[PDB]
């Protein structure tokens, strides 16, 4: 109940390939067809992915910035809290951004910090002032 | 096996069951209890494992007795029918042997046979030997018939029959015995060279060999599996089939390919899109980092929103890079599972030009098998007679087949230029009439109790007819010739004065350039003892090339074996012979095949004897007076000598129990 290894036969082919006197020769054109279609079309996004490929040329080193590394600190400068209030601002809940902007901060002093100050610095309404955006 | 058993498988029996035909005349002791049967086989067994150890001289109902020891020695009568019977149904005691018993004085009933051809010949014999009168008449001016011989000087070539199919269980195998036969094992390798002259590769030789093994098992699948058998109302052929299979293995390559190069432009697009996220990216990049530059222009101290400004613009520019150096590393496995799918691409084709001619090749050599065109054979039925094929090697018959029927004969009444033309069967009895080869007018009237016809059936199909039947046969009959096929293949015979070729290697192939043309000249043997090339035309081109002269004909074999063996190793044969067997008009073809439409019935249909109405009305049934044997007949054997002769005893067994009575089935 299995054919030899490697021959292919299913019952709809069978009957696909009979029916008409040269239904075989029509499958086997429509194929060779579909085939150098699909190759044709290969070349297309080739050469469009290519011209695409030089624009990229360059990458993006010049415009590398250097690594800044701040040890996280617990104290917070004037500075650094006028800084915070400005990226919620500008970031909202996007929490890694606003540590990655103060420069060293960790995320958590960050989201203590909505709490412990949210009272003077309405962090309330700077929030849905950002979400008006 | 060897043993008892081993007599009974040699004897195409089954060594521990009885066969329908043994039950029909000892329905006591089938029927019987499980005891007495095993007594019966036995004594069957070993009746005719004596006939066996010894075929050259009769086995007599005492003999056998001797050598039984109880308790199956015990019942005489037993063992009197069981002897009386294998006796009869040539069994035992056939071919030819020493008669211990000189024959009964006077002869009971009277049989023409028609044909010489080894069926007619096993028949005659075994009937004589039951003690009937018995003559046969044959068109040619010799025995044998499709067993045909080439001699001069010492250059002999089978033009007919050349080729025993193994031992194991071939009633043959005893005929051996009684007639010298030089039996030659044939060495099964056999190197095949395109169209040029050049041996093809081992490595493809192989690949398309197994190919064509696989296509085959492909169409059985079809047949038994998906039932593949009708087309339009016309029942199917293996031409059909195989070209069926072959287009949908074409098919599935190309099937592949689509899916594989599909699966490239997939990636390819996601390779696109990719970019155009990418070049996006670099351009918000772009403007981002002049933003940072500006902001931070901005020469400190500073307030702390350009502080900030420049921060943040810092950050975000990092968040971009970061994204951009994660779609690269994304880029990169893309580049390389295109590096992957480019390098290893499903197979461009399903057979070469060189693939397909060299796969024609064992195609020819399957319409060389069966002498016909695998557009004939049916799908469901050309294999039929495949479960009892003997065991052992095939062998040649050194010395020229003919041999066996010219020995067959000694002792025989046979009117050699004798034609039947017109069969007349009533309930009285029968009468035929032939005529003189030589001069036609010369007229013969026979008259006998029974004819037996071993015509060919290429004869019984000639239209208009070559023999009458008066009345004429049966719709039953007719039909069934119609729906045999019966094929056709020729030899060219090679006489050298000297072996130009590898003596080491018995046959060899030439692959022809077409499909059409692949059966013209595509095998060559070297059998024989002298320098001998023997070149086979079969499939389509046998029937055409019939119509080409020989010299023709042994121009396009010198051209071959040129390019073969090298341009000057090849000299002028000294004596050609080409066969045409369906020109010959005693034979209208080489054997029968199963044609597609037609079933392993008809060759029993074909077997079938014919019973005449009867004369005046009202009167009793009569004896049927007809019978019909040769390589047509037998259903389990058919175009073979063994078949021809198969039948031939048989259908003696069935006249005697006719005419003679058998007093073995109480
Ligand atoms: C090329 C070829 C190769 C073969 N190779 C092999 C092989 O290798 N191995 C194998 O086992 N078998 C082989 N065979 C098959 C074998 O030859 C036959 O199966 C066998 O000889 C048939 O015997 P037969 O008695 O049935 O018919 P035939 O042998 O044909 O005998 C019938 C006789 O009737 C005669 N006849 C015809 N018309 C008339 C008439 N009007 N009046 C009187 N007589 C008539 C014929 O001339 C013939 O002698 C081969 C056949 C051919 C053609
Ligand atoms: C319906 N069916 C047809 C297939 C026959 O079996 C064959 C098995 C092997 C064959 O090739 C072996 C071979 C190798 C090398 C040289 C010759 C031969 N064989 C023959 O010439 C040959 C042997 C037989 S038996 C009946 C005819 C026939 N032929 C023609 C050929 C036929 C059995 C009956």
């Amino acid at each position: 109940r299995k054919p030899p290894k490697g021959m292919f036969l299913s019952q709809e082919d069978v009957e696909a390939v009979s029916a008409n006197a040269t239904a075989a020769t029509t499958v086997l054109r429509q194929l060779d067809m579909e085939l150098v279609s699909v190759k044709r079309q290969i070349q297309n996004i080739k050469q469009t992915n290519s011209a695409l490929k030089e624009k990229l040329d360059g990458g993006i080193e010049p415009y590398r910035l250097p690594e800044v590394i701040q040890k996280c600190n617990a104290r917070w400068t004037t500075e650094e809290q006028l800084l915070a209030v400005q990226a919620i601002r500008k970031y909202g809940r996007d929490f890694q951004a606003i540590s990655d902007v103060i420069g060293n901060k960790s995320v958590v002093q960050v989201k203590n910090f909505f709490v412990n100050y949210r009272r003077r610095f309405n962090i309330d309404e700077v929030l849905q002032e950002w979400e008006a955006e | 096996p060897s043993g008892v058993e081993g007599a009974a498988f040699q004897s195409r029996l089954p060594h521990d069951r009885m066969t329908s035909q043994e039950a029909a005349c000892f329905p006591d002791i089938i029927s019987g209890p499980q005891q007495t049967q095993k007594v019966f086989l036995f004594i069957r067994n070993r009746t005719l494992q004596l006939w066996l150890d010894n075929p050259k001289i009769q086995l007599t109902f005492e003999a056998t007795l001797q050598q039984l020891e109880a308790p199956y020695n015990s019942d005489t009568v037993l063992v009197h029918r069981v002897h009386s019977y294998l006796e009869r149904h040539g069994l035992i005691n056939f071919g030819i042997y020493k008669r211990i018993k000189p024959l009964p004085t006077k002869k009971t009933g009277k049989v023409i046979i028609i044909g010489s051809g080894v069926s007619g010949l096993a028949a005659a014999r075994q009937l004589q030997s039951f003690g009937m009168d018995v003559t046969l008449l044959e068109a040619r001016d010799r025995v044998g018939g499709r067993v045909a011989t080439f001699r001069k000087g010492n250059y002999v070539a089978d033009l007919g029959a050349m080729v025993v199919t193994g031992l194991g269980g071939n009633p043959m195998a005893v005929v051996s015995k009684q007639v010298n036969m030089e039996l030659a094992k044939i060495k099964q390798k056999c190197p095949l060279y395109e169209a040029n002259g050049q041996a093809v590769p081992k490595e493809k030789d192989e690949m398309v060999e197994q190919e064509f093994n696989r296509l085959l098992e492909a169409t059985s699948y079809l047949s038994h599996q998906l039932d593949f058998n009708v087309l339009n109302n016309k029942p199917v052929s293996l031409g059909q089939a195989l070209e069926v299979v072959i287009q949908l293995q074409e098919k599935h390559v190309k099937d592949e390919q689509i899916e594989h190069w599909k699966k490239i432009v997939k990636t390819q697009e996601e390779l696109k899109e990719l970019l155009n996220k990418m070049v996006n990216l670099k351009e918000k990049i772009k403007e981002l980092h002049q933003q940072y530059k500006e902001a931070s222009e901005v020469k400190p101290p500073r307030d702390i929103t350009a502080e900030f400004l420049v921060k943040s613009k810092h950050r975000d520019l990092t968040a971009l890079c970061k994204e951009y150096d994660e779609l690269a590393e994304t880029q990169g496995k893309l580049e390389e599972k295109l590096q992957e799918l480019e390098a290893n691409p499903p197979s461009d084709v399903y057979l070469s030009s060189r693939d397909r001619q060299i796969l024609d090749w064992h195609f020819a050599n399957l319409e060389f098998a069966n002498a016909t065109p695998l557009s004939t054979l049916s799908l469901k039925h050309w294999d039929q007679d495949d479960d009892f094929e003997f065991t052992g090697s095939h062998l040649t018959v050194r010395n020229g087949y003919s041999c066996v029927p010219v020995a067959l004969a000694e002792g025989l009444d046979i009117k050699l230029n004798t034609a039947v033309r017109q069969v007349r069967y009533t309930a009285s009895g029968c009468e035929v009439i032939a005529v003189n080869t030589r001069s036609t007018s010369q007229t013969f009237i026979y008259k006998c109790d029974a004819v037996l016809c071993t015509l060919p059936l290429g004869v019984l199909k000639q239209q208009p007819p070559a023999v009458q039947f008066v009345p004429p046969l049966p719709e039953w009959k007719t039909s069934a010739v119609q729906r045999m096929g019966f094929g056709n293949l020729n030899k060219v015979v090679l006489c050298f004065d000297r072996v130009f070729w590898d003596p080491s290697v018995n046959l060899f192939g030439h692959v022809g350039s077409t499909t059409a043309s692949r059966g013209e000249l595509f095998l060559f043997w070297n059998l024989y003892k002298a320098p001998i090339l023997l070149a086979l035309v079969a499939g389509e081109a046998a029937g055409i090339m019939e119509n080409i002269s020989d010299d023709v004909i042994v121009g396009r074999c010198l051209a071959i074996l040129k390019g073969i063996f090298g341009s000057s190793a090849v000299p002028q044969p000294k004596e050609t012979v080409v066969s045409r067997w369906r020109a010959d008009p005693w034979a209208r073809g080489s054997y029968s095949y199963v044609a597609a439409g037609s079933s392993g019935n008809d060759y029993d249909l074909m077997a079938q004897p014919i019973t005449p109405g009867p004369s005046i009305p009202g009167a009793p049934q009569p004896i049927p007076r007809l019978f019909f044997a040769g390589e047509h007949t037998i259903r389990n054997y058919p175009a073979t000598v063994h078949g021809a002769l198969l039948s031939g005893l048989r259908e003696a067994g069935r006249i005697a129990d006719q005419f003679l009575g058998a007093m073995y089935t109480l």
